[PDB]
RNA sequence: ACAGGUUUGGUCCUGGCCUUUCUAUUAAUUCUUAAUAAAAUUACACAUGCAAGUAUCCGCGCCCCGGUGAGAAUGCCCU
RNA sequence: CACGGGAAACAGCAGUGAUAAAAAUUAAGCCAUGAACGAAAGUUUGACUAAGUUAUAUUAAUUAGAGUUGGUAAAUCUCG
């Protein structure tokens, strides 16, 4: 779920430009992913692109 | 000082003696009361039906002291004091 | 506050650090509230660094501002 | 920035050049180190102690 | 005084009239200073406990004077009739505490709407009203809050596994505190 | 001026006058001093109660938004506030310390119970 | 102020009011016009009167003056890309010089009160600061709030000093 | 269908039978004053400046809006029981924005309970002006809408400067709004009162008011001893408008009335009063016919 | 500046000086209690204490905050 | 300027000598904000918070003393 009132300010915003769909908004986690902290960096200088 | 005060108001134009030389109503506009013409004037006689002429840009003797005094160059501490009254 | 070249106090000198008394029920508990809610809040903060691309990118090369471009040309011509 | 009168600061150069160098130079051994004193807990090189959860 | 609670009888009693005419209660009183140009703040209180100052004011000389929202009479003498500005201390010459105190009346008075002045035209606050926009209307509940269950999973407590308990018991060893069971549901009072 | 480093944060500044605080929301160089400068003011919030025991707080939510999507980092207490508004979830640490309180709150409700006796 | 033929013409108003604004691809703007001659008047006129309110206007454009060159008045505009507008100014007013520039290139009153509110919504209702750029200080002055202790003093329970001396009793 | 304050009909007989007075329209107000400044104009260029002033009057004539009252906002957005006990207040927070507009903002309250609501209206607005002030508006409410204050200052006939207040003060759909507006309404025809909005922009209001709630005695027997029947007729006939089935209404079709004689239908169908109504018309008509 | 005092036996003109206003430091004389704000002779020399640590070792921080106005016509605004 | 050289550094908080017409505590806390570090509970912080001192300024009342009285400029009598 997107919180409580996020989740509503992007509900209005919707129903103002005219969309009526009410599939729920969903917050999405895929690239969210995070190592724990045990995961030992690498000490090599970044390469700059 | 009392000498060139009283040659001063006498030679007061009135606006019933302007709109008469001029010949034109001589109409007054509050800030007050808006827009809305009070028309103080009207020119016993004949009225013109000649506009006066339009001056884009007026030729007129300019005092430095009120020029000053609009455009907020005048800083001196004695102006604003508070007096008793009249 | 003190500074690089400032020695330190002659107290402070024999003395590091004393870590408090973990319960590990709540520590445990905690740990997973926490990963849970930095994972959700890195999508949210994902999800508003797009907002800003997009944003940029249409306020930029989008619709109205070639409008404002050629129109602007053509009135000059 | 510039001011035309502005003075050629040589000093700035020469502080720069030979810090480095003497850092180069002077480049510390990772045996010495990490070297570490058990009793005291306590690194002789930086003068560092450890974390009482390391011990 | 007698007067109190009726103050703007005085002002229509018959030595009123006789004293002050129909020009404002201050307009015969002159402030005594070093120079041309007075001290731009006037003095600061004119009667202190029992003692009363020098060349008192306009409204401190004078006991019968009663300052309150409610005479209408005697603060209008304070405004400008045109402007409807109140005057400076000097200008009247009142001391400091009773142009204050008439400040604050004049206010209350005004605030009752005994004593008139300017109320502008005003446009409405928003261009186009309508209640339509999710913000004021009401919302399409989220589906964790019509079953009763918190918005997220992990704000509830959740009882973690023996292993993991153990392994940090053994983490943690010496160092530990009392394990802590599940939160009390509500909180109660003293 | 020219620091070193140092990131982009949303953090509260702190005016008020003695007994009295008040909070601007600010999104600040980090190095920067806490009054000092900032790079723009994002919201307010008064932590003492009002005359209808209301705490007002203000968030620019657009440009919160903004900020957050270049990468600011927040401050705890302003976590704590969003959080609160609901435009972020509860922060952990929120929850937590609101599950010792009640503990708190039981352990004191028996002692009661137990002097009582 | 007194000295001078046109005084008026030295006044802060008189050089606000005119209106022109350049686009901004002018940046040279040359005028070349004649002290003699009849049909050389409206540029003379121009070059007195509305060149200062032109300039005040477009501070950053070099403005730039060239007298009895060619026989006959007009300006030269130079622009960014290179490009040069060419102007001939002959029996044409005063007046009619300044609208046929504003013409050509100006903007828009569209254009200017686009731009005005851009920077009408850069100081914000809302914020707290210094009276130079908001409209309030401490929160102490919104009027349901706490006031500013340095004007009513505080209940003896809010003040620290109180607080701390009941925890150490 | 129902006819609105808005529609092109009611608008254009409200405008009318307001009346444009110059004199009233534009009156010295008690601002500070600035030496006055004079211009010598033709017959033209009076005429000229007179008829921009009234259009300018126009504008300065607009109808305030309004509207039927507003429905009370009850919304919660989430519940955490968790929260319950950690405040003793509650925290209300606004989004500021410089481009929403304020029907649009979000006003959320976090409670000591938990819940997190939508704000009321009421917190609503004075939350908008704590944030976006604009002059007139005080964040707590002004004693002078108490109805002590009110009678005080509808003896001293002040009824456009309250309409004023309010209108600043409050929303035009807010309960207070219309709870004072209809107030006050009242009172000018308790007493007699309505050539005091006259060339108010407030007089459509009472117009709008006095239909709906049908009585129209008052302003009718007022409109006609003021000697302005043509304002009169239009009042009638906008009755007629706004209850289109009703037996005046109805007879005015059947009859085929003219503008007096149609106000003489109403006076014999509808209104409370004939007496009064149908004596003035007399009056008028007779008085008016052997004096012009 | 709304001005005032003062040149002469006197008048007018010209022209300075001073008064009247407002703030800050210091001093003298007086001084009851609160609150708030502010705290300032010195880039002269400094006794003592404290002002930078955190962290399962690495690391990361350590004139950043805070101080001061010595120097420099420095520089403001803008690329 | 700082490789070097004089030489041994409070222009961090308090303090102190000298010097000047110029005079705040060798104080308490990290409880709030900020900062550092930590995955984290958290630790540290003379930043700062709450206090101490001072008629420097405002305000509130419990507080009466100072200056002046030829003119400018409010206000005087009798002695020496
Ligand atoms: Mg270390
Ligand atoms: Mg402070
Ligand atoms: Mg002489
Ligand atoms: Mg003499
Ligand atoms: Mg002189
Ligand atoms: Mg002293
Ligand atoms: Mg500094
Ligand atoms: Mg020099
Ligand atoms: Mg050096
Ligand atoms: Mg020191
Ligand atoms: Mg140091
Ligand atoms: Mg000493
Ligand atoms: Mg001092
Ligand atoms: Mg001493
Ligand atoms: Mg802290
Ligand atoms: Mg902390
Ligand atoms: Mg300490
Ligand atoms: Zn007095
Ligand atoms: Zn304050």
């Amino acid at each position: 779920p997107y919180p409580p009132l996020l989740r509503a300010m992007i509900l209005a915003q919707r129903q103002k430009y005219g969309d009526t769909s009410t599939e729920e908004p969903m917050l999405n986690l895929e690239r969210a992913r995070i190592d724990p902290w045990d995961y030992p960096a690498k000490l090599e200088a970044k390469t700059k692109t | 000082l009392t000498r060139g005060l009283f040659l001063g108001l006498s030679r007061q134009e009135t606006h019933q003696q302007l709109a008469d030389k001029k010949s034109l109503h001589v109409v007054e506009f509050r800030e007050e009361c808006g827009p809305l013409p009070i028309v103080v004037a009207s020119p016993q006689g004949a009225l013109r039906k000649d506009p006066e002429p339009e001056d884009e840009v007026p030729d007129i003797t300019l005092d430095w002291e009120d020029v000053k005094a609009a455009q907020g160059m005048k800083r001196s501490v004695w102006s604003g004091l508070k007096r008793a009254a009249t | 506050r003190k500074t690089r070249h400032d020695p330190p106090a002659k107290s402070k000198a024999g003395r590091v650090a004393t870590p408090p008394a973990v319960d590990p029920t709540e520590f445990f508990v905690l740990t997973e509230r926490y990963r849970q809610y930095r994972q959700t809040v890195r999508a949210l903060r994902l999800e508003f660094m797009s907002e800003v691309r997009k944003k940029l990118h249409e306020a930029r090369a989008g619709v109205q501002a070639e409008r404002k471009a050629q129109e602007d040309a053509a009135e000059h011509r | 920035m510039a001011r035309k009168k502005v003075r050629p600061r040589l000093i700035a150069e020469l502080a720069r050049r030979v810090r480095a160098l003497r850092e180069q130079r002077e480049r510390p051994r990772d045996s010495q180190r990490y070297a570490l004193d058990y009793e005291t807990m306590m690194r002789p090189h930086s003068g560092n102690r450890l974390p009482m959860r390391a011990w | 005084s007698p007067y109190k609670d009726e103050p703007w009888k005085y002002l229509d009693s018959e030595e009123y009239q006789n004293r002050y005419g129909s020009r404002p209660v201050w307009a015969d009183y002159r402030r005594n200073h070093k120079g041309g140009i007075p001290p731009q703040r006037t003095r600061k209180m004119c009667i202190r406990g029992n003692k009363v100052a020098g060349n008192p004011c306009p409204i401190c000389r004078d006991q019968k004077l009663h300052v309150d929202f409610r005479n209408v009479k005697l603060l209008e003498q304070f405004v400008c009739a045109h402007t409807g500005i109140i005057f400076h201390a000097p200008y009247t010459g009142v001391c400091m505490k009773q142009h204050k105190k008439l400040t604050q009346a004049i206010q209350k008075a005004r605030d009752h709407g005994l004593l008139r002045y300017h109320i502008p035209q005003v446009e409405p606050r928003d261009l186009d009203f309508s209640t339509t926009h999710g913000a004021v209307s009401s919302t399409p509940p989220a589906p964790t809050l019509v079953s009763g269950d918190p918005w997220y999973p992990w704000y509830s407590w959740k009882q973690p596994p023996e292993r993991e308990l153990s392994r940090l018991r053994r983490l943690y060893q010496g160092r530990l505190r009392e394990e802590s069971g599940p939160p009390p549901e509500l909180m109660p009072e003293v | 001026r020219a620091y070193r480093g140092g990131h982009l944060t949303i953090r509260l500044a702190l005016g008020g006058c003695t007994n009295r605080p008040f909070y601007r929301i600010v999104a600040a160089h980090s190095k920067c001093p806490r009054d000092g400068r900032f790079v723009e003011q994002l919201g307010s919030y008064d932590p003492l109660p009002n005359s209808h025991g209301e705490k007002l707080v203000a968030l620019n939510f657009d440009r919160i938004r903004h900020w957050i999507g270049c990468g600011a980092h927040l401050s705890k207490p302003v976590e704590k506030l969003l959080g609160l508004s609901g435009f972020y979830p509860l922060h952990p640490m929120m929850i937590t310390n609101a599950e010792r309180l009640r503990r708190k709150r039981a352990r004191e409700v028996l002692l009661a119970s137990q002097k009582t006796d | 102020p007194m000295k001078g033929r046109f005084p008026i013409r030295r006044t802060l108003q008189y050089l606000g009011q005119g209106d022109v604004v350049f686009k901004d691809s002018v940046k040279v703007m040359t005028v070349n016009y004649n002290t003699h001659g009849e049909l050389g008047e409206g540029a003379r006129k121009f070059v007195f009167f509305n060149i200062p309110q032109i300039q005040y206007k477009n501070p950053w454009v070099q403005i730039t003056m060239f007298k009895n060159m060619t026989p006959s008045p007009f300006l030269r505009f130079y622009l960014d890309s290179g490009e040069q507008v060419l102007v001939d100014v002959e029996s044409k007013s005063n007046k009619e010089i300044v609208e046929h520039i504003r013409k050509i290139l100006g903007k828009n009153e569209e254009t200017l009160e686009k731009e005005e509110q851009e920077k009408k919504q850069l100081s914000h209702p809302a914020h707290f600061g210094p009276r130079k750029y908001c409209l309030r200080e401490c929160m102490c002055e919104v009027e349901g709030q706490v006031p500013c202790p340095g004007l009513v003093p505080l209940p003896k329970e809010m003040t620290g000093k109180y607080k701390a001396a009941l925890k150490a009793t | 269908r129902k006819p609105t304050f808005m529609d092109e009909e009611v608008q254009n007989i409200l405008i009318k039978m307001t009346g444009l007075d110059l004199q009233k329209i534009f009156k010295p107000a008690l601002q500070e004053l600035k030496p006055p400044t004079y211009k010598l104009m033709t017959q033209a260029q009076l005429e000229e400046a007179t008829k921009q002033a009234v259009e300018a009057a126009k504008v300065r004539l607009k109808m305030p809006p309004v509207l039927e009252e507003r429905a009370p906002i009850n919304d919660v957005l989430a519940e955490d029981k968790i929260l319950e006990g950690t405040e003793t207040a509650k925290y209300v927070f606004t989004d500021i924005s410089y481009s929403i507009p304020h029907r649009e903002r979000f006003i959320v309250v976090r409670e000591p309970s938990g819940t997190l609501r939508k704000a009321s209206w009421e917190e609503r607005d004075r939350m908008i002006q704590v944030y976006f002030p604009r002059e007139g508006r005080r964040i707590l409410t002004p004693v002078i809408f108490k109805e002590e204050n009110l009678q005080t200052m509808y003896s001293q006939d002040q009824h456009v400067d309250v309409l004023n207040l309010c209108v600043a003060q409050f929303e035009p759909d807010s309960a207070e709004y219309i709870k004072i507006h209809h107030h006050t309404y009242e009172d000018i025809d308790k007493c007699g009162k309505y050539d005091l909005l006259r060339s108010t922009r407030h007089f459509g209001g009472m117009a709008w008011y006095f239909v709906n709630k049908k009585k129209i005695d008052g302003l009718l027997i007022d409109q006609i001893q003021r000697d302005l029947v043509s304002d009169a007729t239009s009042l009638v006939h906008l009755y007629h408008i706004l209850h289109p089935d009703g037996q005046s209404a109805q007879e005015a079709k059947k009859q085929g009335a003219e503008g007096l004689h149609l106000i003489k239908v109403f006076a014999k169908t509808e209104a409370q009063k004939g007496a009064y109504i149908e004596l003035t018309l007399q009056a008028y008509q007779e008085a008016f016919i052997t004096h012009s």
